[PDB]
């Protein structure tokens, strides 16, 4: 008999760059003639909620409601109310929901590991994998262009940060992406793009291509006497 | 032709052979065809990857004409032997560097 | 070094089954396409579940342990300079390649 | 009030020499008279737990009942189940493992990566990973070492398994060490080394250093000799 | 290189063509962290000569030459509209261009 | 290493219409036409505003999202031979190719 409050993550706010959240109603019986709200600290209203959700197995109602907020005022710092009053739930109760602005900021450290020599022998299909090192808040969005084109969600897989035992409060998280030998044998420039609060600047980037690990120079000499 | 000297451990196979030449008289060329096969990343000891990169590569035409060599074979097979932690007890575990040629 | 020449033929509608021998040792069996452009050797189907993206769901494997041989069947055939295609076994291809054969989808 | 079932690890399994499931009770209060029991799919009874531990500093109490069965019965996949009972639950909480068949077992692929470059050019640490993929659903332990004598875990730190983009069942997690830079410099070779059910001896091994990891300047020298001979 | 005789300045060049509209920001970052926009100079955006309606800029780094031998990288970030992340950036060092070399030595008694 | 060999009779007063596949969305589209003496490549016209001198004023483009499909439209051709032209996209141009046509002019 409860409303969640869920806040729009960086990294879907930054791809996105609209601000928009909603509340979930959980365990709510599955009847119309609702309330639903958005107040805000000075208790401003916001625009008109929509796409309400069907029947549920275990009777329950999601009058789940999206409004569009700009995105300065959040980084003021303000707070949001989700306020419901349903025929189950007479009494209102007030939600809550805002940015913490407490946690320190350090900036990633990003590392694009390419496959294997030992991979570039079997010919099935290589591996490029980034790795981001050494960023203080739990939220980063990574992902990778090819050829000024950002690849299918489907062929990149990011992991959930991971904090380091050897830095406290310090994450860190890896993607990886799986091509062909083929594509990789010939030169193509794969470029892995991360976006983090703590960067100097909102983007970072690093690619790497075939011809990067050739030896520099040879020495051979064929002394034969 | 003549190079019963395929010894794959050093790579060597210097063959033999006639230039059945034009036909003018026995003016005749005798050749010795080698194709040595350097792995040139490989390790020095070549049973143990603890030994450091082998940079010298010497190439005797006497004894691979048949020790040490810097291949590996698809016929014979070269293993290892590991440890591990697990907390406190400590298990040799064996292991083969040779996959597809030894394989259990 | 060896040879086996096989001259099947296959249109769209033709299937083309290609038989390669199988050591049993069923770490790696494998066929690959030599690419002529780059002058090396292309995997298309092993014992991975990877397939190349061009023939996606065209072609299929059999392993057969009671005559000790590998399949590669193909269904459909869409008029490819259909190269070398070698079998072979374990992770490296070049090194693992036993036979190689060549054919005409055309006729 | 939370109960675990957790299955013994494959390196358990073939490390320890001994097989056994356990069962943990985690976020309850600290009371005792815990029936926390071990039972197969007929509702036969198995042989209890041994050394009940003391309780965590969180003011929560924790429990573990251990159950001992052979490895044949843990491959057949039969239906054990932890009983847990207590005043604080007026029912029973049971929880269930067992061995679904019906995953295909394909062998892992376990790959060394060491630091980039640049990664050697702010002189403070050295990250080498290696990474497991293409095996099967089965979830490992990974073990890691130095020089030839093994390192505890309090420094390399692995990953959850999550499914591979194209594979249908197929699996893959990694493993990252950040090390000091100077030692990876100063040699001191690394290995990665995994034990899976897929591999044949069960255990496979990876091993990096300077000398492994792209070469960038040789003198290769091929001063064949005795040309003649 | 023949400004790499002196041994006094190199001058890094992030020539920028082909955008539009008439504005654009670069700025110099080195080991991850910018710097000062005194010892950058950027240009103003001129019109293209084969292209109306499209502009080109220029942006020189003037670093000292040892610090470009010791082959320490350099970044070139591009802030601008059209850009599909609205952020690019290229990087440079000592041995972006030099090639395989082949130091062969014969010697037959 | 696909051929979808397309010709024409072509002369001066034919137009002629070059099929490219779209390859979605915006990547550089452009159609490139070998060199024979270099033995490369060499683009007449890409998505951005470069057209070959003597082609000035004589190609266009039409890009059809409808049913995907990348018009170039030549309005005169002369002693231009169809040698081979090849339909393309992103940064690079040799490795983004596909469609090697070859049309003759004359007949
Ligand atoms: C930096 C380095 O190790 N260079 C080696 C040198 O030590 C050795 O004397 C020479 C020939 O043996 O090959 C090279
Ligand atoms: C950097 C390096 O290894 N340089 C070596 C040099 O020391 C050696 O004298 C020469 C002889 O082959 O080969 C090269
Ligand atoms: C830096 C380096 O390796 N230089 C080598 C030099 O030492 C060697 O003696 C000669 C023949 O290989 O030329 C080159």
């Amino acid at each position: 008999i409860r409303v969640f409050a869920i806040p729009p993550s960086f990294a879907s706010i930054f791809l996105t760059k609209s601000t928009k959240l909603t509340c979930l109603v959980t365990d709510l019986t599955t009847y119309d003639s609702v309330t639903i709200s958005w107040t805000r600290q000075n208790g401003e209203a916001v625009k008109t909620h929509t796409n309400i959700s069907e029947s549920h197995p275990n009777a329950t109602f999601s009058a789940v409601g999206e409004a569009s907020i700009c995105e300065d005022d959040w980084n003021s710092g303000e707070r949001f109310t989700c306020t419901v009053t349903h025929t189950d739930l007479p009494s209102p109760l007030k939600q809550t929901i805002s940015r913490p602005k407490g946690v320190a900021l350090h900036r990633p450290d990003v590392y694009l590991l390419p496959p294997a020599r030992e991979q570039l022998n079997l010919r099935e299909s290589a591996t490029i994998t980034c790795l981001v090192t050494g960023f203080s808040p739990a939220d980063v969005f990574v992902q990778w262009m090819q050829r000024g084109q950002p690849l299918s969600p489907e062929k990149y897989v990011t992991s959930a940060p991971m904090p380091e035992p050897q830095a406290p409060g310090r994450y860190f998280a890896h993607s990886i992406l799986t091509v062909s030998e083929e594509e990789w044998n010939t030169g193509e420039t794969y470029t892995c793009v991360v976006a983090h609060e703590a960067l100097p600047n909102r983007v970072t980037e690093r690619t790497v291509d075939k011809s990067t690990g050739k030896p520099t120079l040879y020495n051979v000499s064929l002394v034969m006497s | 032709r003549i190079v019963l000297v395929d010894n794959k451990c050093k790579c060597a196979r210097i063959t033999s052979r006639i230039i059945r030449s034009s036909e003018d008289p026995n003016e005749d060329i005798v050749e010795r065809n080698i194709r040595i096969i350097v792995p040139l990343n490989n390790r020095e000891n070549i049973s143990d990857p603890t030994s450091p990169l082998r940079t010298r590569f010497v190439y005797h035409l006497s004894d691979l004409c048949k020790e040490t060599c810097y291949t590996y074979d698809r016929n014979k097979c070269y293993t290892a032997v590991v440890p591990l932690v697990y907390g406190g007890e400590t298990k040799m575990v064996e292991t083969a560097l040779t996959p597809d040629a030894c394989y259990p | 070094r060896i040879l086996p020449e096989v001259k099947v033929e296959g249109e769209l509608g033709g299937s083309v089954t290609i038989k390669c021998p199988l050591p049993e040792m069923h770490v790696r069996i494998y066929l690959c396409r030599e690419m002529a452009g780059s002058g090396t050797c292309g995997t298309v189907v092993s014992t991975t579940n990877f397939i190349k993206a061009e023939y996606k769901g065209r072609v299929t494997l059999k392993q057969y342990p009671r005559k000790n041989l590998f399949l590669v069947e193909v269904t459909q055939l869409t008029e490819s300079d259909s190269g070398v295609y070698a079998c072979g076994a374990g992770m490296n291809t070049d090194r693992g390649k036993t036979q190689k054969v060549t054919l005409n989808v055309h006729s």
